[PDB]
């Protein structure tokens, strides 16, 4: 048998991590006691979704993973939410002090003296478990901990674990929800510590997802519940392949292979139909070959770029329910009639395919209407450069007042790196720039 | 009687070789059982070559077949000689065949090639006499050329007093996908150039060109791609399974074939090429059959012998026909085509006549060319290689189970080397 374990680390992560899980759980069937699908209800399930979820004793399926943060702030606040008995109580680590925006903070002063417990526990876990696959990262850029903490880790885990996998699911941070001006700054420090250990990331953009949640999902005021619960739902809409069944993507290295041509580059775009707002009855009706090409537009774009402008390198897409293959086709087919859409010169550049025999679950309390059609595409577009070359152009403009630069430098770090990451990612732009 | 081990490897290699076995079954008429049931005496006066004895006076083809997916015999029974080979040496791997180089070649299956090398050895003793080992597999990535080119050094270290052979299949990116496989091919036969000197590159690529467009058909599947390589590449050695004029062995196939030590990639045809129709056809002549030998999109590999010179030919026609008179048009063909033949090497027509006919064809002939004609298919797969190197895709594995960028650079000298040499020949 299989299994993975997804990390948690951040307020924001853990906090997507309750929407996330609590909606994989209501997907599959099961409930927050987990009483029994169908299945031994002891050691039992044998479906892909065994992968998340292992029974205890009384079949429970208690999901293998933990979450982390440096305050008891939000940890405890949902401990003692819906899911308190889902998890394992003292299977949940609280920090002290919190990283306060400060990279450095959760770098070597706090998260460096607590690091051992979380490795002790996610290796115990690792026992626990037998068919290990990777790593999913729930973590952000902004945040001292989701950044400095999380590239510790993760070199912690590259060091022990040097040959499995790893996904890592950030968020990039906008201004309209910025909580710091210090976020560039961490963001950098964190990313260019990356690449030497990630091996594929799922950023996903605050202004995108605002965006989506107002034009369309018929919000002016999105707190974290709104935001959060879309993109639980469009973070289960990508790993509904690993969830149920064997088809297009299943595993992480087959992820990175049909995703990744060089290790550096490993940031791919992603897309989700269905944003449909909400109890608003009906104004028209659903069909495959609509969301399919609708997919392109950059309506749903997870983080804000301008495909239609750069050189595409694969394609890949998802399906839930209703499956016929051959309107499918009939679909990609008339999509493929090249209006714009470019691809890479020396390979060929299919628009694979995978479906799934599963409509969307819908929160049963929440904002999202149901619906029974989807797609997910999960493009390597180069056009990812924009926003990278954007949040490295707010960077360097608050390099020559040398601002902000004492309250890293207190804690261990040095003035001149900061030019050398720079210099990194200035070259990493050269990179994307180098496909043409 | 100078017996031959058979080496067989990779899924695709399977798939062929099972349909080849069959159809050389079905010509010499043994039963699907494993029985004499044939319709002649001319049929096992020597052929133990490939058919073994056993205790029970019935015969046992020997013919080794491995891989790394765990389910081969799973698939090997797939035709109608599943249990027919031997039941104790179907050796299976546990995870696949992934489109990775050293993935086989050097750390894992590696391991299982050591008892592979032990088991083979301990078949070949048991014959009279031994002729050499020939492979059937393609340069396909994915523990299908790994494994190929490591028995093959294991294999010529063992036993350099004796010959190898392959049977491989060059990929092309017109029927296939999972396009990393330039690696795997153009580093791959970078060492079997040197491990290696008797070679047939059956084009995939011009299989499937003269497949689709010409033959009536719409989606080339593999069992079809596998009808015309079990033709060819089954009548290729009739000569070896049947007495005749030109029964020349291996070393002397090979001294009679390949001037120089690497010059040595013999590209096939096969004049009345048929898709699968129960329906043999309309009769065909000699003349017919002869020009058609030539046909350029009749050829197996990726060019036309029109734009380039011959070295070595062969031929081995089947049917009742005029024996003697073939040599009419054999000297007709070197009179109004010195151009194509060269000048350097004289007669380099050796040819020779077999009376049995194959299975669902009365008058046919199996050719073997030897040319300048295949510098077009290695500049198509070194340039189909070097547009995408600068790239540097997918090396991540590659460089991180055991090989390294010099190793590639060198690949890609030594087959401008080869090119190199081709045209200079030419020249
Ligand atoms: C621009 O980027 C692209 C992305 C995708 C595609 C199309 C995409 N693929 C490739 O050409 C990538 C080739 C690499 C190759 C590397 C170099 C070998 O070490 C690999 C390995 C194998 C087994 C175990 C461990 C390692 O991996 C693979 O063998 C895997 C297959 C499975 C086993 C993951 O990959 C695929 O082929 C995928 C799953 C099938 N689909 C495709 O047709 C084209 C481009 Cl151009
Ligand atoms: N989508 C989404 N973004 C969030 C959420 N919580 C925070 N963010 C964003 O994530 C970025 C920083 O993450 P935070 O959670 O504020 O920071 P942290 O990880 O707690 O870090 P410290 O405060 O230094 O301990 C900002 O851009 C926030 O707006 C959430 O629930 N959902
Ligand atoms: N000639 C031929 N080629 C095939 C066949 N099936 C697949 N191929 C292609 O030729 C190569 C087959 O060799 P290999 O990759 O070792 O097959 P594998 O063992 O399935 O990985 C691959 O590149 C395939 O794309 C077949 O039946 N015949």
């Amino acid at each position: 048998m299989r299994e993975c374990i997804s990390i948690h680390v951040g307020q924001a992560g853990v906090q997507i991590g309750n929407a996330c899980w609590e909606l994989y759980c209501l997907e599959h069937g099961i409930q927050p006691d987990g009483q029994m699908p169908s299945d031994k209800t002891i050691g039992g399930g044998d479906d892909s979704f065994n992968t998340f979820f292992s029974e205890t004793g009384a079949g429970k399926h208690v999901p293998r993973a933990v979450f982390v943060d440096l305050e008891p702030t939000v940890i405890d606040e949902v401990r003692t939410g819906t899911y308190r008995q889902l998890f394992h109580p003292e299977q949940l680590i609280t920090g002290k002090e919190d990283a306060a925006n400060n990279y450095a903070r959760g770098h070597y002063t706090i998260g460096k003296e607590i690091i051992d417990l979380v490795l002790d526990r996610i290796r115990k876990l690792a026992d626990q478990c037998t068919g290990l696959q990777g790593f999913l990262v729930f973590h952000s850029f902004g945040g001292g901990t989701g950044s400095g903490f999380t590239s510790l880790l993760m070199e912690r885990l590259s060091v022990d674990y040097g040959k499995k996998s790893k996904l890592e699911f950030s968020i990039y941070p906008a201004p309209q929800v910025s909580t710091a001006v210090v976020e560039p700054y961490n963001s950098i420090l964190t990313t260019h510590t990356t690449l030497e250990h990630s091996d594929c990331a799922f950023m996903v953009d605050n202004e995108a997802i605002y965006d989506i949640c107002r034009r369309n999902l018929d919000i002016e005021r999105p707190t974290y519940t709104n935001l959060n619960r879309l993109i639980s739902q469009i973070v289960s809409s990508i790993t509904a392949s690993l969830r149920f069944d064997g088809a297009l993507n299943v595993d992480l290295t087959e992820f990175q292979t049909n995703l990744v041509p060089y290790p550096r580059i490993h940031f791919p775009l992603a897309t989700y139909a269905p944003v449909i707002s909400a109890e608003k009855a009906y104004h028209e009706q659903l069909s495959v070959a609509e969301i399919t090409n609708a997919c392109f537009e950059p309506a749903n774009q997870m983080v804000k770029c301008d495909p239609r402008h750069g050189k595409y390198m694969a394609c890949c897409l998802l399906y839930r329910g209703d499956v016929v293959p051959k309107d499918v086709n009939a679909a990609i087919a008339t999509i493929k009639t090249k209006r714009s859409i470019q691809f890479v010169d020396w390979c060929p550049t299919g628009f694979k395919v995978g479906i799934n025999y599963q409509p969307p679950t819908v929160v049963p309390g929440g904002d999202l209407a149901k619906v029974q059609r989807a797609v997910c595409m999960l493009s390597n577009t180069t056009a990812i450069a924009e926003a990278w070359a954007r949040l490295d152009h707010k960077f360097d403009l608050m390099y020559a007042k040398r601002a902000f630069v004492h309250w890293y430098v207190g804690e261990g770090m040095e003035e001149g790196e900061f030019s050398e990451a720079r210099e990194d990612m200035a070259a990493l732009e050269k990179d994307y720039e180098e496909v043409g | 009687m100078r017996e031959i081990v058979h080496i067989q490897a990779g899924q695709c290699g399977n798939q062929i070789g099972a349909k080849f076995w069959e159809v050389i079954s079905d010509e010499h008429g043994i039963d699907p059982s494993g029985n004499y049931v044939g319709d002649s005496d001319l049929q096992l006066e020597r052929i133990s070559v490939y058919y073994n004895e056993a205790s029970s006076h019935k015969y046992v083809p020997r013919a080794i077949l491995v891989d790394l997916e765990p389910g081969t015999m799973d698939s090997v029974r797939s035709g109608a000689f599943g249990h027919l080979f031997r039941p104790d040496n179907f050796i299976f791997g546990q995870s696949g065949a992934g489109n990775n180089w050293a993935k086989g070649h050097y750390t894992e299956g590696a391991e299982l090639v050591d008892s592979v090398l032990d088991v083979v050895r301990k078949e070949c003793e048991n014959c009279d006499c031994l002729q050499g080992f020939q492979l059937t597999h393609s340069l396909g990535g994915g523990t299908g050329s790994g494994m190929g080119t490591l028995l093959i050094s294991k294999v010529r270290e063992e036993y350099p007093d004796r010959i190898m052979n392959t049977f491989s299949v060059v990929p092309s990116p017109k029927v296939s996908d999972t396009v990393v496989e330039p690696y795997n091919a153009t580093l791959s036969i970078h060492q079997l150039v040197e491990n290696t000197d008797e070679t047939y590159c059956i084009d995939n690529e011009a299989l499937y060109d003269i497949c689709f467009r010409t033959l009536k058909l719409a989606t080339p599947t593999y069992g079809d791609l596998n009808h015309l390589v079990s033709a060819t590449m089954s009548g290729v050695t009739t000569s070896l399974r049947f007495p005749g004029q030109l029964n020349a062995d291996l070393r002397k196939l090979a001294v009679n074939m390949v001037p120089f030590p690497r010059l040595h990639f013999f590209m096939p045809g096969f004049a009345p090429l048929t898709a699968r129709g129960s329906q043999q056809y309309r009769a065909l002549t000699v003349p017919e059959l002869t020009q058609q030998m030539f046909d350029a999109k009749n050829m197996m590999a990726a060019c036309d012998p029109r734009h380039g010179r011959y070295l070595t030919v062969a031929t081995v026609f089947r049917g009742r026909m005029s024996m003697k008179e073939v040599d009419e048009q054999m000297l007709a063909i070197q009179s109004k085509n010195s151009s194509y033949f060269v000048e350097w090497i004289p007669n380099n027509v050796k040819v020779a006549v077999c009376d049995i006919p194959p299975r669902g064809l009365k008058m046919s002939s199996t050719f073997i060319g030897n040319s300048t004609a295949i510098q077009e298919l290695f500049k198509r797969i070194s340039e189909q290689f070097t547009a995408m190197f600068r790239r540097k895709a997918f090396l991540h594995w590659y460089t991180g189970e055991g090989m390294d960028e010099m190793e590639f650079t060198e690949a890609e000298s030594n087959m401008n080397d080869l090119v190199s040499e081709y045209q200079q020949y030419q020249d």
